RNA sequence: AAUGGGUCAGCGACUUAUAUUCAGUGGCAAGCUUAACCGUAUAGGGUAGGCGUAGCGAAAGCGAGUCUUAAUAGGGCGUU
RNA sequence: AACCCACUCCCGUUGAAAAGGUAGGGGAUGACUUGUGGAUCGGAGUGAAAGGCUAAUCAAGCUCGGAGAUAGCUGGUUCUC
RNA sequence: UUAAAAACACAGCACUCUGCAAACACGAAAGUGGACGUAUAGGGUGUGACGCCUGCCCGGUGCCGGAAGGUUAAUUGAUGG
RNA sequence: UCGCUGUGAAGAUGCAGUGUAUCCGCGGCUAGACGGAAAGACCCCGUGAACCUUUACUGUAGCUUUGCACUGGACUUUGA
RNA sequence: CAUGCUUGAGGUUCUAACUCUGGUCCGUAAUCCGGAUCGAGGACAGUGUAUGGUGGGCAGUUUGACUGGGGCGGUCUCCUCCUAAAGAGUAACGGAGGAGUACGAAGGUGCGCUCAGACCGGUCGGAAAUCGGUCGCAGAGUAUAAAGGCAAAAGCGCGCUUGACUGCGAGACAGACACGUCGAGCAGGUACGAAAGUAGGUCUUAGUGAUCCGGUGGUUCUGUAUGGAAGGGCCAUCGCU
């Protein structure tokens, strides 16, 4: 056999879903690439990582264009 | 491969900076101005040895 | 300290800092300790002839904890700033 | 008789008011491929972790 | 159809010394307690020493604060 | 033949015997066999060499000490609710 | 004390060391054996009566010889900081 | 202290079903009681043990090189 | 250049040190041992100490684990996909591939622009070079495997430039620990733009090694009587297929 490799898991996906309670500094989603796009309120790492910049709740929106996922804070 | 070079400011200052660099394809000494936290200005670092 | 035979702690972390050898003739007194020594008088054989510091002791520094009971002068110990400000408070000089 | 203090682990955890005190690993050498976010962040003294105390108590002979 | 034991009687395996940490139960209490030693010798003396009443820092040092830092900014540990 | 040895078969194997016995077998004036006294020994002795022998013990004797060596391994661990 | 043989020894052969206070061996050393011997002698090694013979290779590793050059220890201490 | 066929730590005198069989010796034979003997020697494991080997590692007795000491005089060649 | 003062190296010789397991005298009645005297060697040999070489003659030890028994073979750290059962994680000597780097511009910013391919026309080149036109919309491209991304293009070109900045850091993700990952915002100085603004490396995920010890550049620390120094501490950094 010449097979027997792998790499660790990362643990990617979606940390906080639609509704939850957010904090500035919160990360939502990790991700390769962009599954999701920032919206209002979230900021994008430079991994491409989304993050909150302000607080509320989770939106979880498809709209505009090249139907592009956001990721968006709205009010409590 | 790409070797250890090091700058040093051109204050008085023994502060210095790390990084690596290709000596084959660039005979050039790297001279590049950079920020010195004793003096607290931006000021010109020269290539030296990391020995 | 056994782990295994993976690497342990006490060898996995670097040493650090030097022992000083000047404060292991220093003492500390609390100016709720003033009120004790015999009379209006606080000094290093003073403070030696109670037990407040060891015998071994040759510099000694009041800081501020509770408050000083009665008025006493302070000959050739340090305070601090608090320390010395709540001692002529109630009475009690400073000098040397 | 008398408990014997391990040398090397006394040299390494400084007892406080707080716990005990190291410093971090990875700052010897191999420095300049380093960001300098990740070498400015292990450079102060942190607390032991809560399940790190027992081993290192029971080696400094302090239970 | 894996081990051990033919049976009876007697013997046969978590102890002790010194250092400590936690819990229960007591003596004193911002103080508690002595060691060698002396001694009428389980009393009494002996408070050298140990722990506590203040922490931060590698240290000098400063101290209800201290350390990092250009910074009375932030942050770490500490304080009713 | 005596004497020294030990090639074959069988018996014996809790033996008459912790290495024998009965039948046959080899050398038998020689590098022979044997009595008495003496010398060499434990990482040492001796060996026409089989790692053989050194008191029924030998890829390092026996005895007493370090010593209750060490055993992440087997075994055992005693009255009641 | 489960192997007596094709195994060991042997007479014969060869190589090699040793000039005597010999090489070599046992001894912290004195000393002793070799040997009251003296190269036709003594030690080590391999082969193994007798007959016919014992062919090529000095690149590797050993041993023998050479001294020019290159490296090279304690020791010494110019110079510099 | 029976046989068979199944079940079952998987090859049963002892379990299920069933079939046979009055109680107890003596002389013989060894098919089973995984019969007795010897904490398997084969295989694996243990950060086990011995003894042996070598251009494994680290040392060492012995042998050998040179400096100093015991150790001096004279002459001569060469060097600073 | 003879000279005078010293020392290094060699050769020759002498005797007086040392050596004799050579003779003859005595102790003595004695192939030991001493002393005396002849003879030979002779500053050599030899012994002590310091040092290079040789040295299984002898010794104390090491000589990994996984494994459809052990050995032989293969593997041992990191990244991407499947297995993996639509949150995370999930084993096999299960099925397939990559890494142990590169870049002073291949980074920052402002401004500007869209690819591969097909067909038709055109001097030799002809299926394929450079040019013109139409269609096409990403079938191109991304330093490097695979997956996920890419119009504010994250792809391409030019001008200026060093934010591949220093001290931090609310709050999180992961996680036995040691390590790891993202980051708004504050203060100092900067670079592009007229300005809102962007910039704490590169489309992202691999390109790596704890502690000890030793070296170098700084330093409001310490420095064994005192003043210094040596040494130590703190910050930066170098040396392990
Ligand atoms: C192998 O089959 C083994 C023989 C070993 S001889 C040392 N079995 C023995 O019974
Ligand atoms: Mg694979
Ligand atoms: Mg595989
Ligand atoms: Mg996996
Ligand atoms: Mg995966
Ligand atoms: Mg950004
Ligand atoms: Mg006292
Ligand atoms: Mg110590
Ligand atoms: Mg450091
Ligand atoms: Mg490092
Ligand atoms: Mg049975
Ligand atoms: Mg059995
Ligand atoms: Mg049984
Ligand atoms: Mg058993
Ligand atoms: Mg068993
Ligand atoms: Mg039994
Ligand atoms: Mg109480
Ligand atoms: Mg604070
Ligand atoms: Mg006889
Ligand atoms: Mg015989
Ligand atoms: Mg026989
Ligand atoms: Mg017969
Ligand atoms: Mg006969
Ligand atoms: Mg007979
Ligand atoms: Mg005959
Ligand atoms: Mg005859
Ligand atoms: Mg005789
Ligand atoms: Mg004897
Ligand atoms: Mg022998
Ligand atoms: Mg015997
Ligand atoms: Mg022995
Ligand atoms: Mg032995
Ligand atoms: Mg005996
Ligand atoms: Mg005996
Ligand atoms: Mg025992
Ligand atoms: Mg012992
Ligand atoms: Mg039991
Ligand atoms: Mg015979
Ligand atoms: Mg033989
Ligand atoms: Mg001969
Ligand atoms: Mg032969
Ligand atoms: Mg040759
Ligand atoms: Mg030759
Ligand atoms: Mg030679
Ligand atoms: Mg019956
Ligand atoms: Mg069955
Ligand atoms: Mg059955
Ligand atoms: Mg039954
Ligand atoms: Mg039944
Ligand atoms: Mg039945
Ligand atoms: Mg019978
Ligand atoms: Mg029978
Ligand atoms: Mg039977
Ligand atoms: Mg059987
Ligand atoms: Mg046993
Ligand atoms: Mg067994
Ligand atoms: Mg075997
Ligand atoms: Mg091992
Ligand atoms: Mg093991
Ligand atoms: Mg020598
Ligand atoms: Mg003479
Ligand atoms: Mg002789
Ligand atoms: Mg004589
Ligand atoms: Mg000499
Ligand atoms: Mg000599
Ligand atoms: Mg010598
Ligand atoms: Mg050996
Ligand atoms: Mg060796
Ligand atoms: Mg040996
Ligand atoms: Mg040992
Ligand atoms: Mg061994
Ligand atoms: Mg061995
Ligand atoms: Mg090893
Ligand atoms: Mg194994
Ligand atoms: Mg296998
Ligand atoms: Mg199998
Ligand atoms: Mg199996
Ligand atoms: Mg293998
Ligand atoms: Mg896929
Ligand atoms: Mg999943
Ligand atoms: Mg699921
Ligand atoms: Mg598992
Ligand atoms: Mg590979
Ligand atoms: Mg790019
Ligand atoms: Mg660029
Ligand atoms: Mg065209
Ligand atoms: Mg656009
Ligand atoms: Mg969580
Ligand atoms: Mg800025
Ligand atoms: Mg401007
Ligand atoms: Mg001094
Ligand atoms: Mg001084
Ligand atoms: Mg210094």
């Amino acid at each position: 056999t010449r097979n027997g490799r792998d790499s660790e898991s990362k643990r990617l996906g979606v940390k906080l879903f639609g509704g939850q309670a957010v904090k500035a500094g919160n990360i939502l989603v990790r991700q390769r690439g962009t599954k999701f796009h920032a919206g209002y309120g979230v900021g994008l790492g430079k991994d491409h990582t989304l993050f909150a910049k302000v607080d509320g709740v989770v939106k979880f929106e498809t709209k505009g264009a090249f139907g592009r996922k956001y990721v968006s804070i709205v009010a409590a | 491969m790409r070797e250890l070079i090091r700058l040093v400011s051109s204050a008085g200052t023994g502060h210095f900076y790390t990084t690596d660099k290709n000596k084959r394809t660039k005979p050039e000494k790297i001279e590049i101005k950079k920020y010195d936290p004793v003096v607290r200005q931006h000021v010109i670092y020269k290539e030296a040895k990391i020995k | 300290g056994f782990e295994g035979g993976q690497q342990p702690l006490h060898r996995r972390l670097p040493k650090f800092g030097f022992v000083s050898l000047k404060a292991m003739d220093r003492a500390e007194v609390r100016t709720s300790e003033l009120a004790k020594v015999e009379g209006d008088v606080v000094s290093l054989q003073t403070l030696k002839d109670a037990n407040l510091i060891n015998q071994h002791v040759q510099r000694v520094k009041v800081m501020l904890s509770g408050e000083v009971g009665r008025a006493v002068t302070l000959k050739g110990i340090a305070a601090t700033k608090g320390a010395r400000a709540a001692i002529e408070a109630a009475g009690g000089k400073f000098e040397d | 008789p008398k408990m014997k203090t391990k040398s090397g682990a006394a040299k390494r955890f400084k007892k406080t008011a707080g716990g005990l005190k190291h410093k971090h690993a990875f700052k010897s050498h191999i420095l300049t491929k380093m960001t300098t976010k990740r070498k400015r962040q292990l450079r102060g003294t942190s607390m032991l972790n809560k399940s790190d105390v027992a081993r290192v108590e029971r080696s400094l002979r302090l239970r």
